[PDB]
Parts: structure tokens; sequence; C-alpha cells
């Protein structure tokens, strides 16, 4: 999920879109 | 600001820009 992809990697802009509503 | 690791309220306040007037959902447990 988010922590996986965001906190312990590195974020990205594509990836963090995929939590907006 | 984006595209480092975010953690905690780092990845919230991230959301939170990124994502506007749409909102956005937090699921840290997902
Ligand atoms: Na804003």
């Amino acid at each position: 999920g988010i922590v996986e992809q965001c906190c312990t990697s590195i974020c990205s802009l594509y990836q963090l879109e995929n939590y907006c509503n | 600001f984006v595209n480092q690791h975010l953690c905690g309220s780092h990845l919230v306040e991230a959301l939170y820009l990124v994502c506007g007037e749409r909102g956005f959902f937090y699921t840290p447990k997902a």
C-alpha cells in the first residue's frame, strides 16, 4: 500500500495520485 | 517534494498538496 510505495521506498506523483479521490 | 521517502505527517502533507480539492484517502494499513 501507500506506506510500502512512498515511505519505505521512494514516492512518486504517479503513485500519490492513485490515492486522490 | 514528492520524489523522496514520505512518512507519517510528511506523506499526508504531500497527499494534501497534490490532491487539492479532490481530497484523498490515507490507508496506511492497506
Ligand atoms: Na492544497
